[PDB]
């Protein structure tokens, strides 16, 4: 339920190939470019380090969860259909 | 007024408290009940609250929050729901009796003020939820019910004031925990006698969602007799701010335990020794008392010596005054196994919905018994008031605090007692 | 007027079912209940 | 002691024959138009407290019978009937002795009562005798503090106990008698013993003390 | 400033709605208060006792998941007192709680195990024996190990409320109190792999899942669901180019914070 992890904007790679190590079964990988995750305290600034090392972008805006209305006493409401029928 | 006690028997408010009369309705018309009720309900609601307020009554359930205020809390135009009463005849507490009693032997006083408090907070129906154990007293409550029925005092035209009133009287199953306001409601409400929060207040949402006021059975069967004989009068006995007459019931190491009805501010040792007859080998056979009920914690008898019984006088003597539950305890008395008997109470009748009572509690009633086998050493002394101060505040409802309590009041006092008992264990076995 | 005999001897000749037949006998005088609009919060 | 995880058992199983009589249905209707319209839930506990005095204990079937009765989830009535305690889960005998052991019930000595009825039916706490006639098992306090010690046997309160009258009682339940309520110390009611400290005079009557303009 | 009331979080004012709760105006400021039982999209229970702040000028902690700033409230949740109930709180769970870290499937995916560090003690004073409860067998996609749960009744509302079902309850009373069904009944409905998602504990795991690898190792690919055609935005949790795990992301428009059985 926390959400530190969601504070800072983040630019990956996509996916290459990973295959099956012949010897142990291990994934091999053949692109240095997999572990690469960078962190940025701003989309604008993700985007100007895109445009400046020349990598295409697709940006997706931060999904902010909506805020709710939350009762305690709707919990035991005389005609709602939110009152619980147990705790 | 400087001393208290010495209850007259002219003012006394329960007086067919030991069932030497009939318990109907002939002898409950003829001892008083149901006189003028029907001028005091056309008097109606803003008088009865003022009656009350100036009376000065506080709540006889335990924490005895002021009566007058409390139902005025409901003094509100209705918003197209129902509004009720409910009356608290759970009397879980350990020590208690007294609603018992009055449920057993003045049940019409019990109708009257089911009666009286609807109609002074505006409702339509009082259920009195009593404990599933008294059937007996659920039976002796509807035949006194149907006899008011009958009689026209209630339904339909209340004692023939254009007042609609219907009591209601439902039975536990064996909880400790639904003698709680909130639990109480739950249960009535046909869950588990689980407590819900505050806010929202049962004036607010209760039972059903309503507004609705739960009260002890105490409290309602004096409420018409302060209405019939006057908010200064029932002020004028006791002290300030604590006034009116008090069911005691005083159990233990007493010669004759009894309930009896005594003034308020009474001093515990003038109380013991007029009414129970004297702690069994003396006043200096005396070791401790706990003076409200389980809830509350011990206090020993040097503060005994001179103590009041008013819920100010108690606070200053670090304990409350809660259901007036006088549990004696000599020399003779394993305290500290008395201590943990109390937490394994309140270890069986938790509701086990909230972990800091749930989990603590459990915690407590094995650290006692490791205190009572002195199998722990003393730092676990310090660690168990650590474990009930972390418990104490941090609940649902009062349980978690009338469990940690006693543990406090244990510790406070009774500290030579167990760090002896554990050294003892720990040259008996090395 | 006595006052040196007990007088709860009506609980003695009680039976399993003595409650609930008081109850029953009881709600041909009791008042119509609300309704919340709903048959059940479902 | 008991599990709150049903079992399934040929004398437990979903199947065994439970019905309400004709006049337990009538006292249900009544029960359900005691409670408002539109929360016929609120009926659960005084419908499960009906058939479990209608069969003697309350089976699985039972607790069904009655969720579908009321048209509430089954797992609230396993709810309910799980966490109140007067609920029997398991068959009990004719007679559950019921003896109380807090506090005030253990300083006036309720563990010679206890020990007494354990020697008396030769069973230990929480187990049936095997004629199916007395289960034996320790409760809280049961609200009667100044008449300790006691017990409760179904519905009657046994106050102000000796280890020769709790004999006595069980003598007159094995014979078959109703052996009467109440202490049996010689007081009557939670009076002192010895004589009356308080309400000795009669008591003034109607219109006693009233205040004007009343 | 309409039918909106200032309120303070560490000294800092905020406008909040009427009915906002304390915990709302907290993270409304940017602080997540701590929380076991409350879930947004879950009624408010408020047992846990976890979100116990203080306010100013109040002798007792109030319950940040359940009450509602009334006006001008200091909430001050970094203080002495905050900080000792969060200690009890997680000092009272952690004496029941079994050592099963090392065998739980929720190995880095522990709210109780994360709490417990930011916010708990680092040792314990629990002497006694813990106790211990029977496990279930509530269906092939839900595994229960019921010694692990902390009764925070967070599955009983999901089923009660968002699966619609009714199945799930407390049996019993006080420590003995415990989560789960009183019969023998398999809980399958749709959406319930959702109480593998929201119990905090690793009491409700996934057995397809069981045993086969670690949130820290796992990779996560923000990706769509295709079984039906509602698009529900998923997490697909892939280890060493195999796909170990589907879970749901929240996105407020489609498919909130669950997944259905198929997809998940
Ligand atoms: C665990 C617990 C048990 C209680 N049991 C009872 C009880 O059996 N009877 C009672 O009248 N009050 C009981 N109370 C106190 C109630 O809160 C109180 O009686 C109720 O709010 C009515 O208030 P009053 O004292 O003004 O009438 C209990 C409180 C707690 C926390
Ligand atoms: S304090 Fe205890 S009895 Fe009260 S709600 Fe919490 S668990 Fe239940
Ligand atoms: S649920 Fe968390 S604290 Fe409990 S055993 Fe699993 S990892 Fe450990
Ligand atoms: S099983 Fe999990 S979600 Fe359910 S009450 Fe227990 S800890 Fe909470
Ligand atoms: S303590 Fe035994 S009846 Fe109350
Ligand atoms: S998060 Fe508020 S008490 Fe659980
Ligand atoms: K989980």
């Amino acid at each position: 339920s926390g959400v530190n992890n969601t504070k800072k904007w983040k630019m990956e790679f996509d996916t290459r190939e990973r295959w099956e190590n012949p010897l142990m079964g291990w994934a091999s990988t053949a692109d240095p470019l997999s572990n690469m995750v960078l962190t940025f305290s701003a989309k604008e600034d993700a985007i100007a380090f895109a445009e400046k090392n020349g990598w295409s972008y697709d940006v997706e805006e931060k999904k902010v969860p909506k805020p709710k209305s939350k009762s305690y006493g709707a919990n035991f409401s005389w005609n709602k259909r939110t009152r619980v029928s147990t705790k | 007024k400087t001393s208290f006690g010495s209850l007259k028997d002219e003012d006394r408010i329960f007086t067919n408290l030991y069932g030497r009369h009939d318990w109907r309705l002939k002898g409950a018309l003829r001892r008083g009940d149901w006189y003028k009720t029907k001028e005091i309900l056309l008097k109606g609601p803003d008088w009865i609250l003022g009656e009350m307020k100036t009376s000065g009554l506080r709540g006889r359930g335990g924490a005895g929050f002021p009566t007058g205020l409390k139902w005025s809390f409901m003094n509100k135009p209705s918003d197209g729901r129902p509004k009720y009463l409910v009356v608290n005849a759970d009397e879980g507490e350990p020590g208690t009796c007294k609603d018992r009693e009055i449920m057993r032997h003045d049940p019409h006083k019990l109708v009257e003020g089911c009666l009286v408090g609807g109609r002074a907070m505006g409702a339509r129906a009082a259920y009195i939820y009593i404990r599933g154990e008294f059937y007996n007293e659920a039976s002796n409550l509807q035949v006194a019910i149907r006899e008011a029925y009958e009689a026209g005092l209630i339904g339909k035209n209340a004692c023939g004031s254009d007042y609609d009133f219907d009591v209601f009287v439902v039975r536990g199953a064996g909880a400790y925990i639904c003698g709680e306001e909130t639990a109480l409601i739950e249960s009535i409400e046909g869950k588990q006698g689980k407590p819900r929060l505050k806010p929202p207040f049962p004036a607010d949402v209760g039972v059903f969602g309503c507004p609705t006021t739960v009260a002890n059975v105490e409290t309602v069967a004096v409420s018409p007799t302060i209405c019939r004989r006057g908010g200064t009068w029932f002020a004028g006995f006791g002290r300030e701010r604590n006034s009116g007459t008090k069911l005691f019931n005083i159990s233990g190491h007493v010669n004759h335990p009894c309930t009896v009805e005594e003034e308020m501010s009474v001093p515990l040792k003038e109380l013991i020794e007029k009414h129970a007859g004297g702690v069994t080998g003396g006043w200096d056979n005396l070791l401790a008392v706990i003076p409200g009920g389980s809830s509350t914690p011990l206090i020993p008898k040097s503060v005994c010596e001179t103590v009041l019984m008013d819920f100010d006088a108690l606070v200053q003597a670090q304990t409350g005054l809660g259901t007036a539950a006088v549990i004696v305890m000599d020399r003779s008395t394993d305290i500290v196994k008395a201590i943990a008997r109390l937490i394994e109470f309140y270890k069986h009748e938790s509701c086990g919905q909230c972990t800091p009572c749930r989990e603590g509690v459990d915690w407590m009633n094995k650290v006692m018994a490791r205190f009572v086998k002195g199998d722990a050493r003393p730092a676990e002394i310090d660690s168990l008031w650590e474990i009930s101060k972390q418990i104490e505040g941090h609940t649902i409802c009062a349980l978690g605090d009338g469990a940690a309590w006693p543990v406090q009041g244990l510790i406070r006092h009774f500290r030579p007692e167990l760090e002896d008992r554990m050294q003892r264990f720990a040259q008996q076995h090395r | 007027t006595d006052t040196t005999t007990y007088k709860n001897l009506q609980h003695h000749d009680y039976n399993t079912y003595t409650f609930l037949d008081l109850n029953l006998d009881l709600s041909k005088f009791r008042l119509p209940q609300p309704s919340s609009g709903r048959e059940s919060p479902r | 002691g008991a599990l709150f995880v049903h079992r399934d058992t040929p004398e437990n199983n979903p199947d065994t024959p439970f019905d309400f009589t004709p006049e337990n249905y009538k006292r249900i209707e009544a029960i359900v138009k005691n409670y408002p319209e539109g929360h016929q839930a609120a009926a659960v506990l005084p419908v499960l407290d009906l058939a479990q005095r209608q069969n003697g204990w309350l089976p699985i079937s039972a607790m069904n019978k009655v969720a579908e009765v009321l048209q509430v989830p089954p797992m609230r009535v396993y709810e309910v009937a799980t966490f109140y305690t007067m609920y029997n889960r398991k068959p009990v005998g004719k007679y559950h002795i019921q003896v109380c052991t807090t506090t005030p019930c253990m300083l006036r000595d309720s563990d010679s009562i206890l020990e007494t009825l354990q020697r008396k039916l030769g069973i230990k706490v929480g187990e049936t005798t095997p004629d199916k006639l007395f289960t034996l098992i320790e409760v809280e306090c049961l609200g009667a503090c100044v008449n300790a010690p006691m017990v409760q046997i179904n519905d009657n309160y046994y106050e102000d106990l000796t280890p020769k009258d709790i004999e006595e009682i069980i003598d007159e339940l094995k014979a078959g008698k109703v052996p009467k309520p109440g202490p049996r110390s010689g007081r009557f009611c939670c009076e002192p013993a010895g004589g009356l400290t308080s309400l000795t005079e009669p008591p003034k009557g109607p219109g006693f003390g009233v205040q004007a303009g009343l | 400033a309409s039918n909106l009331i200032e309120v303070f979080v560490d000294g800092q004012s905020v406008m909040v709605e009427p009915g906002t709760t304390v915990l709302q105006a907290c993270e409304k400021v940017g602080m997540q208060i701590p929380r076991f039982c409350y879930h947004e999209r879950l009624s408010v229970a408020g047992n846990c006792r976890m979100c116990l702040v203080e306010i100013e000028k109040a002798p007792k902690v109030v319950a940040a998941c359940a009450m509602p700033v009334m006006k001008g409230w200091n909430i001050l949740t970094n203080s002495e007192k905050s900080k000792k109930a969060r200690e009890g709180v997680m000092e009272f769970l952690l004496a029941n709680h079994p050592l099963d870290c090392p065998i739980c499937d929720q190995g880095g995916e522990c709210d109780l195990q994360d709490q417990s560090m930011m916010f708990g003690s680092d040792r314990s004073r629990f002497l006694e024996g813990k106790r211990a409860v029977e496990d279930k067998n509530i269906g092939p996609l839900v595994k229960t190990i019921m010694t692990r749960c902390i009764q925070c009744t967070r599955c009983i509302r999901f089923a009660s409320e968002i699966a619609g079902v009714d199945d799930l309850g407390t049996t019993g009373r006080g420590n003995d109190m415990q989560v789960g069904t009183y019969i023998e009944k398999m809980f399958m409905s749709e959406l319930s792999g959702n109480v593998i998602d929201i119990c905090p504990v690793g009491a409700l795991t996934s057995k397809p899942y069981a045993f086969t690898a670690r949130p820290w190792e796992t990779r996560k690919t923000e990706s769509i669901d295709v079984m039906d055609a509602v698009g529900s935005n998923i997490v697909v949790s892939t280890r060493t180019g195999e796909v170990m795990r589907i879970l749901p992301r929240m996105h407020e428009d489609i498919n909130e914070e669950w997944i259905s059985d198929k997809t998940r």
